[PDB]
């Protein structure tokens, strides 16, 4: 129970379309948005930074 | 053969010690481990050219003799390319970070994994074993004291 | 040279072998010459002292079977110091088997030890060490209510 | 925690097989692939100072726990409902209560198969990660049974 | 040139341990040889009664 | 044999407890053992067996034994024997885990191949009057005293 | 290497030089031997009842100086045992004394180790309790900005 360190794998839902959508496709899409967001902020801001 | 004759005989013993070997004789692969245990500390390298630079199926299909063997010693002994530990102290330096004495010892396993004529992951953990301390650092100065030591 | 120096070892054990042989022979060849010289000389001696040599061979023979007592006592402190010796040689080995343990032990104690101690200790090391973190994400989330 | 005596840890062993029991209790397969991950997974793997792995944890995200109620056309449901219809013997059919597949109406597509895959077989894996996971028998029929 | 004062620190190491170990095992067997013939001596069992 | 003195050879307690059985197994203490009285210990030991077959080993020593021949017959098959404490340290050197059980395959390869190299049907001889478990496990920690035949 | 073939075919020169040599005492001696037991036979015709005698004289002579030898290698080897004992039995005290500073000596070591674990726990505890009040004054800092 005790780590340095530790990496963290992360698997989240990609990219879901289908010819009816609920809330769940709309959180999917939301959390990959997100993630799209942060890599290519963590790419291209954080470097200019 | 320019050998005194008193360490001769406790060279003869310790060879002798084997003994599961069929008879007074030694295989390719394990006269390293006999030309290290009595002393000196030769290098692979070393030890596939004393041998005749033998073949890779040569190391267990053959067998030598102590005749053999004292000569391949005296030659470890009168030519060698090691080194003092003065320069050794001063070569794990280089992973030193803060420069505090001390080094990973992830570190110096993966360099003496990868780095060198590699070594398997049996005998890295046993050597640096007994060395473990709370940061998981270990002092590449008394590593190379008690390596010196042995 | 390696090879041509296994030769010379041949060849000096059978220097050496054969060199034994010599001063064997030497010894066997030169007791001939007094054991012949006593034969001729036996022959012409007087007579008498043959018997009177005879009176002290008696007397010779005792100190080669005393000197069996001696052989046998020399033995005895041989094999006592050599058959105590082995208890001895045993009582360190047995010594060591339990100094590699004892050494362990010392390790397992202090192993054991800290199962305990360390694990109290890590105990404020977890909720506690938490706060750093949220200590920092404070700092992080009181700039939210700050900006 | 590799060393001299290396050998298959418990955690190592542990770490592969629970990757495939939440697959079988979440993934669902979907029109655009047979294996679909139903859920975000974020599996925290510590280290200690000398890199050994000694701990996991894994945080799930938004469930989609809508897809056991009612599906679409040509799409299946959690594949843990038709291992257990499958993979359920004589005794544990009439343990759980089970029914066809026709009787449940939730299974709108009924029973479809995926090409190259046998649920009597997934259901017996599982089971077999399950127990080498460290999940006792009892936790396991509770399971089932909830299911 | 460091890694082989570590490859015969190991086989000095392993060697001294096989020879201790050598040694152990002759009390084993020397203590198993006699043994032998005194298991089946008619006044041992007798006399550990 | 090597012959020196007898009193040498065992140790204090052990030439004690040597002295102290020879002063109880006599039905007529007076310093000679005679066949009637190990017949008798035997009927009383073990509920009046006769092996009349034990009288042959009498010609092994001049005549009667006797205290002195006693302790010399047994010192001369009990040499190259040490005690359990050693015995018990000596075992501790494989396994180093120490589980108290070593594998039956394990012992059987130790004992021939370092040293003197026992045969096979000599390891096995060892087994042929002791108890086993069926995953092996050499109980060593138990053996120890089923060595000294302290049981039975 | 040619230094070594030459000293290896130089030493052959000894050793042929030494079997020469050598073969001279052996015919030598089978000529002495022959000689001698015509002395020996010769003596015992003259006058056996009284030369009888003076042949175990020699040999008596002989096996005088034999027991000599034997108690003088005897002696060489049981002081040499004797002193061998004693570096085994001064290595077991001097052991013995490693029995005490190592394993024995580790005492007030591993006690050190475990005692400084009870002064590191209560440190770290202090470390960690110090610290935690740290976070009650970022918390109060986060509070206080959400006042
Ligand atoms: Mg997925
Ligand atoms: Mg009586």
């Amino acid at each position: 129970r005790q780590g340095a360190s530790f990496i963290g794998i992360l698997d989240i839902a990609g990219f879901e379309i289908f010819d009816l959508n609920s809330f769940e496709q709309l959180c999917i899409n939301y959390t990959n948005e997100k993630l799209q967001q942060l890599f290519n902020h963590t790419m291209f801001i954080l470097e200019q930074e | 053969c320019d050998f005194s004759e008193e360490q001769t005989a406790e060279f003869k013993e310790a060879f002798q010690l084997f003994d599961r070997t069929g008879d007074g004789k030694i295989l390719y692969s394990q006269c390293g481990d006999v030309m290290r245990a009595l002393g000196q500390n030769p290098t692979n390298a070393e030890v596939m050219k004393v041998l005749g630079n033998p073949k890779s199926d040569e190391m267990n299909l053959k067998t030598l003799k102590f005749e053999q063997f004292l000569p391949m010693m005296q030659t470890i002994a009168k030519n060698k390319d090691q080194g003092c530990f003065e320069d050794y102290v001063e070569g794990l330096r280089v992973f030193d970070k803060e420069g505090n004495g001390t080094v990973m010892g992830a570190e110096i396993r993966h360099v003496l994994v990868t780095l060198g004529e590699k070594m398997t992951e049996e005998e890295v953990e046993q050597l640096v074993a007994g060395h473990e301390d709370s940061n998981g650092c270990i002092n590449y100065e008394e590593l190379v004291r008690m390596v010196l030591s042995g | 040279a390696r090879e041509k120096e296994t030769k010379a070892l041949s060849l000096a054990r059978a220097l050496e072998e054969a060199m034994e042989q010599k001063a064997e022979l030497e010894r066997l060849n030169k007791q001939f010459r007094t054991e012949m010289e006593d034969l001729m000389s036996s022959k012409d001696d007087v007579g008498k002292s043959v018997h009177e040599l005879e009176k002290s061979k008696r007397a010779l023979e005792q100190q080669v079977e005393e000197m069996k007592t001696q052989l046998e006592e020399l033995e005895d402190e041989l094999q006592a110091t050599e058959d105590a010796k082995l208890r001895l040689e045993v009582n360190l080995q047995a010594m060591k088997a339990q100094f590699e343990r004892d050494l362990q032990g010392r390790d397992e104690q202090s192993e054991e030890k800290k199962k305990q101690l360390v694990r109290q200790v890590r105990e404020m090391e977890a909720e506690l060490e938490d706060e750093r973190k949220q200590r920092s994400m404070a700092v992080a989330a009181r700039k939210k209510l700050e900006m | 925690s590799h060393k001299s005596k290396k050998d298959q840890g418990e955690l190592e062993r542990q770490l592969l097989q629970a990757n495939p029991i939440l697959e079988a209790f979440g993934n669902a397969k979907t029109v655009k692939n047979d294996n679909s991950s139903r859920f975000g997974k974020f599996i925290r793997i510590n280290f200690d100072v000398n890199g050994y792995i000694v701990g996991a944890n894994i945080e799930t995200y938004l469930l989609e726990k809508s897809r056991a109620i009612r599906q679409a056309k040509e799409e299946r449901t959690f594949h843990i409902f038709y291992y257990l219809l499958s993979g359920a013997g004589e005794h544990l059919k009439t343990d759980l209560l089970l029914e066809p597949y026709n009787k449940y109406r939730f299974l709108s597509n009924g029973h479809v198969t995926i090409p190259g895959q046998q649920d009597k077989d997934m259901f017996q894996e599982t089971m077999e990660a399950m127990r080498i996971m460290g999940i006792p028998e009892e936790e396991q029929m509770g399971l089932l049974r909830v299911i | 040139g460091f890694q082989a004062c570590c490859r015969g620190y190991l086989a000095r190491k392993a060697f001294a341990k096989r020879q201790q170990q050598l040694t152990a095992m002759k009390v084993l067997q020397r203590n198993c040889a006699a043994y032998l013939k005194l298991r089946n001596w008619q006044w041992w069992r007798l006399f550990t009664k | 044999r090597a012959t020196s003195n007898v009193f040498a050879m065992f140790d204090q307690s052990q030439i004690q407890e040597f002295k102290e059985a020879f002063n109880m197994i006599d039905q007529n203490r007076d310093g000679f053992i005679d066949k009637e009285d190990l017949h008798d210990m035997l009927a009383s030991l073990g509920k009046n067996p006769t092996d009349e077959y034990l009288d042959a080993m009498m010609n092994e020593a001049p005549g009667p034994i006797n205290f002195t021949m006693f302790l010399t017959m047994f010192g001369e098959k009990l040499n190259g024997t040490d005690p359990e404490d050693v015995i018990r340290n000596a075992f501790a050197c494989f396994d180093e885990e120490a589980t108290g059980t070593i594998q039956e395959d394990y012992l059987r390869e130790l004992l021939t191949t370092m040293g003197d190299r026992f045969t096979d049907e000599e390891v096995d001889e060892l087994y042929r009057e002791a108890p086993i478990d069926k995953k092996g496990n050499f109980n060593y920690i138990e053996f120890t005293r089923i060595l000294k035949h302290g049981a039975k």
